[PDB]
């Protein structure tokens, strides 16, 4: 699980969670909790699991929002009880599948194609990829896409794929959609 | 054919009292002596009570003698167990037989009796479709989610019973003095595409059914 | 008066002859009759033997009673056994009092092999609205019975709200299920859950995910 090995950059945070009362956000970087040094989501598993094992009740954590190292008081989450902090890592807004005949298809995007921008706007989520798309309704939708691995020196360049869908009304449902799967 | 139906279980408190009846056809129910049996997981069958062919002779197991009283009707072919003083350990499956002289030669479906101060909860009934991907099967298997009942058992059918074949009801979870199962059944898609399907479910001791049609999500 | 002791297990292979054994503790075997009968998983029992060795109408040659005096015993033979004969014997006697045997659960060793199938299914919108959501994961069509059942979450193992049904017999072939209690929030808050099943050194699985096709 890929996960493990990357920064601890929050993705999801749970309502009503240890995170979100504390004030833990979407896009912040875990760099400390008590001690332990955290540089990945392993470090932060493993470190939890010894905190709750050493009865540690409250404990101090370090994170950077906009590059700027914040200090917070956090509940040590009960590992056994079955507590958790209620945070998730990014689900990076790639492609799975494309389906057939969907507007999609027809622009020609791929599985594996992963959304930079939509509507001009940079998203690092799928979650914010169905947001800009539902809320575009009927209108075109512009997206920028990094597709394949790029020619060795090359990968910094900047140049993008960029495709210009429309959505489609379901004829039973009436709903709108331009045909894009999660990568699953 | 020789047939035996009971009814009367669910569940009651300790010290608490409960009858259950078993109704006979097939045969000449005045010519035959009827008893009752019961089964747990832990102490296998357990003969408890039966009644002589013309209902003037009765006999007990040794751990209800005192506390259940065997009875019969030869005009409605009928027999009854009236269980008095209730325990814990008197939870299990009941059983109506048959004698032959010298063994059961029928049996009933049998009935679940649960004696405890836990209370009756009802179950929610959730349907279960499959998550959409870009392919569809030839076939397709729609479930029915029976979630935090107590007591067993439940009884899930398809379509009262109209889907037969490719039923799987799947032996329930006990979580916290609550059961949870689901109820599969496969069908081609286009029966799905065409047709409504609903699973059926029962709560004996609760005296609940709910349907629920299954619907693409 | 009298208990009558079966072996509570017996094993044997498809296709053999098995013999189960019920023996009287105290009194002669011979002095009352003994009965046999046969019970499927969640089904009534229904009689095998009656009267030492005979059987009902409708039940199977194969299945033979006996009486061994010198074990003080009762047999109940089963030949060219089958798939179906996966059940629960119990004897049963009287004199004074009617007795049963513990019962002795038959199993038949060498079926064809099978691979499970996996069906998951994610949470209803139903239960969503309630705050709550139960992932399903039903196992069928495998033999043998032997399967391990794991969780994934994003991957990883997860064992927190799992509960796992014990592989039982329903057809010719064995089912189990397992479920994951999630709250909505759980569920909404990771990319994919996994369920896996091992089933003799081969491992099986699918997955569920939140996320939406658009």
């Amino acid at each position: 699980p890929k996960y493990l090995k990357e920064p601890v950059v929050v993705g999801y945070v749970q309502r009503d969670s240890i995170a979100q009362k504390i004030g833990i956000k979407p896009g912040d970087k875990i760099i400390k909790i008590n001690g332990y040094e955290v540089r990945t989501w392993e470090d932060l598993r493993d470190a939890l699991i010894r905190l709750s094992l050493d009865g540690v009740k409250e404990t101090t954590l370090f994170l950077e929002r906009n590059g700027e190292v914040l200090h917070l008081t956090i509940k040590v989450p009960n590992v056994q009880k079955g507590e958790e902090l209620g945070i998730a890592p990014l689900v990076k807004p790639v492609v799975g599948g494309v389906k057939k005949g969907s507007p999609a298809d027809q622009v020609g995007i791929k599985p594996g194609d992963l959304i930079l921008e939509v509507n001009g706007k940079k998203i690092n989520t799928w979650y914010e990829l169905v947001e800009e798309v539902r809320k575009s309704q009927g209108k075109a939708i512009k997206l920028k896409i990094l597709r394949g691995v790029a020619m060795p020196g090359a990968e910094d360049d900047v140049v993008m794929i960029e495709k210009e869908l429309i959505p489609a009304k379901d004829p039973k449902t009436g709903t709108y959609f331009i045909g894009l799967f999660p990568k699953t | 054919e020789v047939q035996l139906v009971e009814s009367g279980g669910g569940l009651v408190q300790p010290g608490r009292s409960l009858k259950l009846s078993c109704a006979a056809s097939g045969f000449t129910f005045s010519n035959y002596g009827m008893a009752w049996v019961r089964q747990t997981p832990t102490k296998g069958l357990e003969w408890i009570a039966s009644i002589s062919a013309g209902g003037d002779k009765t006999y007990y197991g040794d751990s209800v003698k005192g506390r259940f009283s065997i009875s019969r009707d030869n005009a409605k072919t009928t027999h009854y167990l009236q269980m008095d003083s209730l325990r814990s350990e008197d939870t299990a499956t009941y059983y109506c037989a048959k004698t032959s002289r010298v063994y059961f030669d029928y049996w009933g479906q049998g009935v679940m009796v649960t004696v405890s101060s836990a209370e009756t909860t009802a179950p929610s009934v959730y349907p279960l479709a499959p998550g959409t991907a870009l392919k569809s099967n030839s076939m397709v298997t729609l479930g029915c989610l029976v979630k935090g009942y107590f007591p067993e058992p439940v009884t899930v059918t398809w379509n009262s019973g109209a889907l037969s074949s490719g039923v799987h009801t799947f032996p329930a979870v006990l979580q916290s003095g609550l059961y949870t199962l689901t109820s599969s059944v496969t069908v081609p898609s286009s029966t799905w595409s065409s047709q409504a399907v609903t699973c059926n479910v029962a709560h004996p001791a609760s005296s609940t059914k709910v349907d629920k049609k299954i619907v693409p999500r | 008066q009298f208990v009558l002791t079966q072996p509570n297990s017996v094993s044997t292979n498809l296709g053999s002859t098995v013999k189960l054994s019920c023996k009287r503790s105290t009194g002669n075997i011979g002095s009352n009759y003994v009965n046999w009968y046969q019970q499927h998983e969640g089904r009534s029992p229904t009689t095998m033997i009656y009267r030492d060795d005979k059987r009902p109408d409708g039940v199977p040659d194969r299945f033979s009673g006996s009486i061994d005096r010198s074990s003080n015993s009762a047999l109940l033979t089963i030949n060219n056994v089958q798939t179906e004969d996966e059940a629960d014997y119990f004897c049963h006697s009287y004199s004074s009092g009617i007795v049963f045997g513990g019962g002795t659960k038959l199993t038949v060793l060498g079926q064809p092999k099978s691979t499970p199938t996996l069906t998951v299914f994610p949470p209803s919108t139903e239960e969503l609205q309630g705050n709550k959501a139960t992932l399903v994961c039903l196992i069928s069509d495998f033999y043998p019975s032997d399967v391990e059942v794991a969780w994934k979450a994003n991957g990883a193992p997860i064992s927190q709200g799992v509960d796992t049904a014990n592989p039982t017999k329903q057809g010719n072939k064995y089912i189990a299920s397992s479920f994951l209690r999630l709250t909505a929030e759980q569920w909404r808050s990771r990319n994919s859950f996994t369920c896996q099943v091992t089933h003799e050194g081969n491992t099986v699985e699918k997955s569920l995910s939140p996320a939406e096709c658009v």
